[PDB]
């Protein structure tokens, strides 16, 4: 407005990154 | 051992003499990867 | 010379493929083929060889170790991180994978967030050397409240008199005397309260002799009343001092 | 921790001999009139259950018979052996009438579906095969085990096919697609015996490491029955909740199914002229009355155990 | 009326404080505040997820073409020059056609001046632009949605 | 039982020794009508292709994570035992 | 000893619009395991039809797995989205995919990709389509829009070439002179066309596309002011400002109808280069097409 290969990291609740 | 190496050297000499003058349903390992198994991708990598 | 080198490489690859096809389960042929492919500077060919060998038998430690070492010896750091992530998620009980992953991500990687990755190992309740190395790693990263939580989880997960003595020494060396006294009180209340171990009482008496000799004499008298030869030696040391 | 229910102990009361090889498998006729043994004598013997008299002996197998089962809804007797052949015997004429063929190696066991009349066999070529009974057509080839599949179990509820193999893995299969569904890798050694509870929708798996109780259908881990550290070859469960684990060293352990509490250790003796190394339980089965336990011991004997009615709760107290 | 300057949205990716363009679009900001108060944009999965162009969430239909706003049925997209889909952290509505917009919020970290005239911008992402850029960098299927579903846990329209 | 009977009938009909449809095509680049007609198989006619082409076995399913109890390290007295 | 390529038996063939013809009612023939694949050599369901009135009775050549792998037609071996050879599309997008050439490795790779597709949803040209999201670089300039029916023309009568076609006008084959045999365009290996290696049609279209500077611009000595012709009084400065707003900040946007030129300049060199490349005979605003040059 006024300004003008990896994978998807899944995190559930406080669980740091679903592996 | 040495006799097979001498036979291979004689075959290479005959091949160079014929080049200076089928595939038997085989697999050529020097042309490409024989059974290409790609590594699994995850969480990283930007290739090279 | 290029055609002779191509014929030599074709003959070596034909003998390696014939040795693979003769005995599939022998992994030393796979290791020799992968090392010969890496010695000729063919990284993706050796990666395909290692992936085929892991598809043949994924339970071997040395296949993962050699393929991660081949990834780490080159500049493929993210490939090595993917290899270590796969090796951790398939075989969590092998501690050598964890140790080499932490040395790769700590020395070469130099990432503190790998400690969070290390907390994944703390889900698995490992042996006490993992806890000791994590205590020394948190000391090397200059964190003492985090190391206090680490040692509290170590005492809760692996309770031992040597573990409580190491907790007392770590709380004394981190200049928390009230926390050390509370840890010694909790160890006296829980660890060997009725078992009469007579070793955590000696450490509590040594901490009190560092603190105040009247409480050390009271602790030595309580240890002599609760009880061996070491308790009598500690009582004689408290009476002599 | 609840107290386990008191089970009365068991005692040996008859020993039947007459086989000239290792008795590898025992099956019981569903009307409880007779039972049947397969041996390394390449013979299949029908024995009377009550009197113990040898009713019949059938030849025709060329190698060691590894598995024998009796059909509950057909007058058929299915026998698998080390000769890479599965035989369907019509009992109506005591002759082999069907030959299921196609395994590349020795067949280590077989099981019948109780409702569909389809056959499943596990063999040493790392495959299980699912055969239609009437057409003798292998409708599926379950593969995915990397070593020899030691045993197979079958049930009507989902999942239908349970396989335990020598590569420390248990595979819960799907019958209609022929694909695996659940892989359990908790065992450290070869899974040689699996047994299914008749009513609690649970099962147990046997390995030299431990015995593991699980929960159908997801295969979630329930309990770790520890102790009895020998090569367990067989596993059967009573309808009353008694689990019998038989080992290759001859020792037998009896457990409560719920608490996992071992209440009896039975190490029987051997045949009169026999080595101490020839002590080992290859198979064991309860009868239809759930009151006689029949074991196929490695000294070419069938040993039959009965309940000891004279024992009471204070005479044999439950520890802890 | 309801003219909040900035609101907060906590989701699985993180917590983002997004400014609302109530100076140029007061009715759309009031409809967005009423949808955040009623929980219309909270709990709904990301219906539209472009390849690092615009990530749209809060649509109740889930297909990217439906959804209902606080004004009733569909909302007319009245675009203004003060609130344009340009730069990084632009908050707008992923409208498939003209004069048909729901209560869904779309965060764009790239230039979207072609779709800026056909949609009304709700505001700008003052905070949490990196979380929206990390959410929009995930690969999606042909239906502009991946296998995993990401929604909004809580929404606070303060102001 | 129904699915297995379908599989048995398909296997036997494959092993047994020996109408025109209408479909709507959307090319996605308007719609077309296609009359699906199967050509008549010649009964007087041998198989066409060699089917004895052996290739090595493919990759299996991706491996399961390995639960274990923590490993008891054997002593050196156990090693010469 | 129990691995072999499975036979691909499926209906609904994947064809181009051009090879399918123009009639909405097509009479269609299907053989279950009629011929082999021209690339992966597996048997497959062979579809045959006449696309029109005087066409060739075109039939499918490659199997459905290869055509789903490379996203091409089963007969024309050209791309479904654009009607281009796969060498041109691989030069446009990505040429690091490749395929084995030896028959055992080709059969093994095709069996692995077939198992991957059958374990997938069923109709997806792997992750290569994920690399095909970036488009319209230069391939849309030379892509055909009309259905080129002249490749459904029947073959040349070889008896008429020797002047002995006794059928005359009854002969369905073409009674016209063939192409030049000395021309290197006439070689056309099918495996070379599938693998995208030294295809002369692809080389000729790449040479044709390289001679069209539709994205060159840069004719000013470090000056961002570029003139777009063809705008006139139909296109004003509002359309130029709306085009330059996607690039960021524009230094100057103006339109002059005396020379019919739109002067566009940006404060950034990359934004001005993107605005000059977007307006170089590819931009149409307010019914006026603009061609970018120096001004
Ligand atoms: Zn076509
Ligand atoms: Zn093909
Ligand atoms: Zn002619």
């Amino acid at each position: 407005p006024e300004i003008h290969n990896a994978l998807a990291i899944q995190v559930d609740s406080e669980g740091k990154i679903k592996y | 051992k040495a006799r097979e190496k001498q036979l291979e050297e004689a075959r290479r000499l005959a091949a160079l003499q014929k080049r200076r003058e089928k595939r038997k349903r085989g697999v050529d390992y020097n042309a490409e990867i024989p059974f290409e198994k790609k590594p699994a991708l995850g969480f990283y990598d930007t290739s090279e | 010379d290029e055609e002779e080198l191509n014929d030599y490489k074709l003959r070596k690859r034909k003998t390696f493929e014939d040795n693979i096809r003769k005995n599939r389960t022998v992994i030393s042929n796979w290791i020799k083929y992968a090392q010969w492919e890496e010695s000729l500077k063919e990284i993706q060919r050796a990666r395909s060889i290692y992936e085929r060998a892991l598809d043949v038998d994924y339970r071997n430690i040395t296949l993962w170790l050699k393929y991660a070492e081949m990834e780490m010896k080159n500049r493929q750091v993210n490939h090595a991180r993917n290899i270590w992530d796969r090796a951790i998620t398939t075989l969590p009980r092998v501690n050598q994978f964890w140790y080499k992953y932490t040395y790769m991500e700590e020395m070469l990687g130099n990432v503190a967030g790998a400690r969070q990755v290390f907390e994944r190992w703390m889900e698995w309740q490992p042996e006490e050397q993992a806890w000791h190395s994590y205590i020394n790693f948190e000391l090397r990263y200059k964190e003492v409240d985090r190391a206090r939580t680490i040692y509290e989880r170590f005492v809760l997960v692996h309770p031992d008199v040597k573990n409580w003595i190491k907790y007392a020494r770590f709380e004394e060396k981190h200049a928390y005397f009230a926390h050390a006294r509370k840890v010694y009180e909790r160890a006296v209340e829980f660890f060997g309260d009725e078992h009469m171990d007579e070793h955590l009482y000696v450490a509590f008496a040594k901490f009190e002799e560092n603190q105040k000799e009247f409480e050390r004499v009271r602790v030595i008298y309580k240890y002599a009343l609760d009880r061996a030869q070491e308790l009598f030696k500690n009582y004689t040391i408290f009476e002599k001092k | 921790m609840p107290k386990p229910q008191w089970h009365p102990p068991w005692k040996l009361y008859r020993v039947i001999s007459g086989h000239l090889g290792w008795v590898r498998c025992i099956a019981v006729e569903p009307g409880n009139q007779w039972f049947v043994t397969g041996s390394a004598d390449r013979t299949i013997k029908i024995w009377d259950l009550a009197s113990g008299k040898l009713k019949l002996s059938l030849t025709g197998h060329i190698s060691t018979v590894r598995g024998v089962i009796v059909s509950t809804r057909s007058p058929y007797l299915f026998s698998c052996g080390e000769d890479k052949q599965v035989k369907c015997w019509d009992l109506e004429y005591n002759k082999v009438i069907r030959h299921y063929h196609g395994h590349l190696s020795a067949v280590y066991g077989l099981d019948l579906h109780p409702t569909i009349d389809v056959l499943v066999t596990c063999s040493r070529d790392s495959t299980a095969r699912i055969w239609d009974v009437r057409t003798k057509a292998s409708v599926h080839t379950l593969s995915g085990h990397t070593n020899a599949v030691a045993t197979v179990r079958c049930q009507a509820a989902e999942p239908q096919i349970i396989t335990g193999s020598h590569d420390t893995t248990i595979r819960l299969w799907d019958l209609v697609a022929g694909k695996t569904r659940v892989t359990l890798t908790n065992h450290k050694k070869s899974v040689r015996a699996v047994v299914l509870h008749p009513r609690h929708y649970t099962f147990a798996s046997g390995s030299p490491d431990n015995i593991k109780q699980w929960k159908f259908p997801d295969g979630s881990f329930i309990q770790n029955l520890s102790g009895h550290n020998a090569i367990i070859n067989t596993l059967t469960v009573n309808s009353d909740g008694v689990l019998v684990s038989g080992a290759d060293n001859g020792t037998m352990h009896l457990w409560d199914w719920r608490t996992g509490y071992n209440f009896q250790r039975v190490h029987a003796a051997v045949q009169p002229g026999s080595l101490d190394s020839e002590s080992g339980i290859f198979a064991c089965a309860f009868d239809q009355s759930e009151s006689r336990l029949l074991t196929a011991e490695a000294d070419k004997t069938i040993k039959v155990y009965r309940e000891d009615d004279t024992a009471t709760e204070e005479t044999h107290p439950v520890s802890w | 009326s309801w003219q909040p300057p900035n609101v907060y949205l906590e989701t699985s990716m993180g917590i983002i404080v997004l400014e609302l363009y109530w100076k140029h679009a007061p009715k759309t900001c009031k409809n967005f505040a009423e949808l955040a108060r009623r929980g219309y944009y909270n709990g709904t999965k990301f219906h539209r997820i472009i390849k690092d162009f615009m990530i749209q969430g809060g649509d109740p239909t889930g297909t990217g073409r439906g959804g209902a706003s606080i004004y009733g049925k569909q909302f007319e997209d009245e675009l203004h020059p003060d609130l344009k889909f340009t730069g990084a952290g632009i908050l707008a509505m992923a409208n498939a056609g003209p004069d048909t917009n729901g209560s869904q919020f779309f965060v764009t970290l790239a230039p979207t001046q072609w779709l800026d005239g056909k949609h009304t911008i709700f505001g700008r992402v003052c905070q949490g632009i990196g979380m929206v850029n990390r959410v929009g960098m995930v690969e999606t299927n042909s239906q502009d949605r991946p296998v995993d579903d990401v929604k909004i846990i809580k929404a606070y329209p303060s102001g | 039982r129904v699915a297995l009977e379908k599989s048995v009938s398909q296997k036997v009909a494959a092993a047994m020794p020996v109408p025109a449809q209408y479909i709507r095509y959307t090319p996605s680049q308007k719609q077309r009508v296609i009359r699906m007609v199967e050509m008549q198989k010649d009964p007087m006619e041998p198989p066409r292709f060699k089917i004895n082409k052996k290739i090595p076995r493919g990759p299996p399913s991706p491996p399961a994570p390995v639960m274990h109890s923590p490993s008891r390290k054997m002593t050196v007295k156990e090693q010469q035992e | 000893t129990y691995n072999r390529q499975n036979w691909e038996d499926a209906d609904f063939p994947i064809l181009c619009q051009t090879c399918l013809g123009e009639n909405p009612y097509i009479r269609m023939t299907k053989e279950k395991y009629g011929k082999e694949c021209k690339i992966c050599a597996r048997p497959f369901t062979v579809f045959r039809w006449c696309p029109g009135v005087r066409m060739r009775f075109k039939k499918t050549e490659v199997c459905q797995t290869c055509s789903k792998l490379k996203n091409v037609c089963q007969t024309c071996l050209l791309d479904l989205e654009y009607g281009l050879p796969i060498q041109v599309r691989d030069a446009g997008l990505s040429f690091k995919d490749d395929m084995p050439k030896s028959d055992v490795n080709k059969e093994y790779y095709t069996q692995n990709m077939e198992r991957e597709i059958s374990n997938s949803d069923g109709t997806r040209p792997v992750g290569m389509l994920g690399k095909a999201t970036s488009t319209s670089d230069m391939l849309l300039k030379l892509a055909r829009t009309t259905p080129y029916y002249k490749r459904n023309r029947p073959h040349i009568c070889s008896f008429w070439v020797k002047g002995e076609c006794k059928r005359g006008e009854e002969c369905p084959y073409r009674h016209e002179k063939p192409t030049d045999p000395d021309d290197p365009l006439a070689d056309q290996n099918i495996k070379d066309r599938y693998y995208g290696i030294n295809d002369p049609v692809a080389d000729k279209l790449l040479k044709r596309a390289s001679t069209m500077p539709r994205l060159d611009p840069p004719e000013d000595k470090t000056i961002t002011t570029l003139y777009v012709g063809g705008l006139g009084d139909t296109i004003t400065e509002t359309d130029l400002r709306n085009h330059f707003y996607q690039f960021g900040e524009i230094r100057t946007i103006t339109v002059v109808q005396r020379q019919q030129c739109a002067f566009i300049q940006f404060a950034t060199r990359q934004a001005a280069e993107v605005a000059a490349e977007k307006s170089f005979n590819k931009l149409i605003v307010n019914g006026r097409r603009l061609n970018v040059k120096w001004g």
